[PDB]
C-alpha cells in the first residue's frame, strides 16, 4: 500500500 | 488577528495535535481553504493538467526544453519555472532513466521551497512543515531502508539544483512526508499528484470524519460532511473507508503509526455487513471464513502487485477467479468482492469495454452506498462514472439520475460554485 492521504485505495 | 477564522490548534489528547472548531459548522459548510506548500502533477497526467494550477484544459502550450511538462500559458510557465527547473535539465540529461519516485519529487520540491521562502506561507498559519510529526523513533528496520532508498534517490535525481542537509534531516523530512503527505485526487478519483498542505495536516484521522479535503486545482479545501459544534474536534480521513475495522486500523498503525479509536472502530458495526457471508444450508464454519478473508487479503496484495507485469485479460482473470472462489463463502455485497468487482470495472475501463464496466458498476454502486459515510466521495465518483457511462452509452434517463446522485454528494463536498459541479450540470443540458 504504503500511499499518503487517499480516499481510493491505489 | 486570527490565523484561521472560526478554528483552532489544540492538544488533542490521545491524538497529539489537532484542529478545533470554535464555531458551528454545517453539511457543506467551508471550513478553511489551504494553498499547496509544496505539490507535483504525476506523470500519467502531463499533457492533461497545467503543471501550475492543474486546470484541465486542451491545446496546453509544452515547456521548449523538456517537452515533457504543459502548461495554459506563459504566466503559468514562468510561475511553475523555480520548481520545474529541478526536473526539466534532467528528464533531457537522464532519459527513460529518469524514474523518480512521486515521494522524492515532492521532497524536492519542499526542500526547494524551504530554500527559496524559509518564513512562514499562507500555508502555514496554525502548522509549519517544520513541525510536522515524523514517528522517527517508530520507524523500523525495512521503513528505514526505504526512507535511504527515497534520499538516495533525491541525490541520484536532484543534486545539482539543490543543496542538502545531513542524512538525518533527509530521513526526518521523508517521515514527515509519509505522515503528512497528500495525494490529489479528480472528481473520479483518478491520481493527479501529491501535495503538502501544512494547515490540513493538522487534522487527525477518524473512520467518520466529519470533514472531507477536496481541491480546486493546487487549493486544498475543507468542507463539513456532518454537523460541527464549537469545541468538536474537526476529523478527515486519511485512507478508504470501504474496508473492515482490522484492514483500516493495519493500514493506520502501518503509515500513521496509531490505531484508530472512532465509534466505528470502537463498535465495528459495518464490519458484518462489509465481510457479508452468503446464508447457506450448511453454513461456512468459521475457520473456513478467517480463511477466506485471509485469501482476499492476500489477493488484495497479489492483484497489487500484478498491475505491474500482467495484462488486462490476465489481470481480468485473477479477477473473476477470486470472486468465483470467494463467492463460495462471500455474498456480492462483501467488500472483498467488490474490491475486484471494482478493479475488474477498472481493466474493462482500460480496455474500452464500456458495456462490461457499466455492468460491474451497477452491480458495484448499491453497496458501495451502504458501506461508505453519507457523503462519500468515493460514492459520488461512483455514480458519477456510472452517469459518464449512460451518458455516453446514450442512456440518458439514466446518465441523469446518477449524475443527479453524484452532484448531490458534490455540492456538499466541493461546494455548489466548484467548477465540477458547473461541468456535470453542463453535461446533463446535452
Ligand atoms: N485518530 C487518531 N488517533 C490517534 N492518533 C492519531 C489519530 N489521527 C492522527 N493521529 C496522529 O497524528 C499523526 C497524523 S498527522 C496529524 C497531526 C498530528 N497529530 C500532530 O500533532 O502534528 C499520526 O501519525 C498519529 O500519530
Ligand atoms: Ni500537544
Ligand atoms: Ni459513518
Ligand atoms: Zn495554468
Ligand atoms: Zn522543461
Ligand atoms: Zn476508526
Amino acid at each position: 500500500g504504503r500511499m499518503l492521504k487517499h480516499k481510493r485505495q491505489r | 488577528a486570527e490565523g484561521l477564522g472560526g478554528l483552532e490548534r489544540f492538544c488533542s489528547p490521545g491524538k497529539g495535535r489537532g484542529l478545533r472548531a470554535l464555531q458551528p459548522f454545517q453539511v457543506g459548510d467551508l471550513l478553511f481553504s489551504c494553498p499547496a506548500y509544496a505539490y507535483v502533477l504525476t506523470v500519467n497526467e502531463r499533457g492533461n493538467h497545467c503543471e501550475y494550477c492543474f486546470t484541465r484544459k486542451e491545446g496546453l502550450s509544452k515547456c521548449g526544453r523538456c517537452k515533457q511538462a504543459f502548461y495554459c500559458n506563459v504566466e503559468c510557465q514562468k510561475e511553475d519555472w523555480p520548481m520545474h527547473k529541478l526536473e526539466c535539465s534532467p528528464m533531457v540529461v537522464f532519459g527513460e532513466n529518469w524514474n523518480p519516485s512521486e515521494t522524492v519529487r515532492l521532497t524536492a520540491r519542499i526542500l526547494a521551497k524551504q530554500k527559496i521562502h524559509p518564513e512562514r506561507t499562507p500555508s502555514e498559519k496554525l502548522l509549519a512543515v517544520k513541525e510536522f510529526e515524523s514517528h522517527l523513533d517508530k520507524l523500523d528496520n525495512e521503513k528505514k531502508d526505504l526512507i535511504q532508498s527515497d534520499i538516495a534517490a533525491l541525490h541520484h535525481f536532484y543534486s545539482k539544483h539543490l543543496e542538502f542537509p545531513d542524512n538525518d534531516s533527509l530521513v526526518v523530512l521523508f517521515a514527515q512526508v509519509n505522515c503528512n503527505g497528500f495525494t490529489i485526487e479528480d472528481e473520479e478519483l483518478s491520481h493527479l499528484g501529491s501535495a503538502i498542505f501544512p494547515d490540513v495536516a493538522l487534522m487527525n484521522h477518524s473512520c467518520c470524519p466529519n470533514v472531507i479535503v477536496t481541491y480546486k486545482g493546487t487549493l486544498a479545501e475543507v468542507r463539513a460532511v456532518q454537523e460541527i459544534k464549537p469545541g468538536e474536534e474537526v476529523f478527515t480521513s486519511y485512507i478508504d473507508l470501504l474496508y473492515p475495522t482490522e484492514d483500516r486500523n493495519d493500514r493506520l498503525r502501518d503509515s500513521y503509526f496509531f490505531t484508530c479509536e472512532c465509534q466505528e472502530c470502537t463498535t465495528k458495526d459495518k464490519d458484518k455487513a462489509k465481510v457479508e457471508i452468503r446464508k447457506l444450508s450448511d453454513p461456512p464454519k468459521a475457520e473456513a471464513i478467517r480463511d477466506m478473508v485471509r485469501y482476499a487479503r492476500n489477493v488484495i496484495e497479489e492483484f497489487r502487485r500484478a498491475k505491474h507485469y500482467k495484462s488486462p485479460s490476465e489481470l481480468l482473470e485473477i479477477c473473476e477467479l477470486s470472486q468465483e472462489k470467494m463467492s463460495s463463502v462471500f455474498e456480492d455485497s462483501n467488500v472483498y468482492m467488490l474490491h475486484m468487482m471494482y478493479q475488474a470495472m477498472g481493466v474493462c475501463l482500460y480496455m474500452q469495454d464500456w458495456e462490461g464496466a457499466l455492468q460491474y458498476g451497477q452491480k458495484i454502486i448499491k453497496p458501495y452506498s451502504k458501506h461508505y459515510p453519507l457523503y462519500s466521495l468515493n460514492v459520488a465518483s461512483m455514480w458519477l462514472k456510472l452517469g459518464r457511462l449512460y451518458m455516453g452509452l446514450e442512456h440518458k434517463a439514466a446518465g441523469e439520475k446518477a449524475l443527479k446522485k453524484a452532484i448531490a454528494i458534490m455540492e456538499v463536498a466541493h461546494g455548489k460554485d466548484h467548477p465540477y459541479i458547473s461541468e456535470i450540470k453542463q453535461e446533463i443540458e446535452s
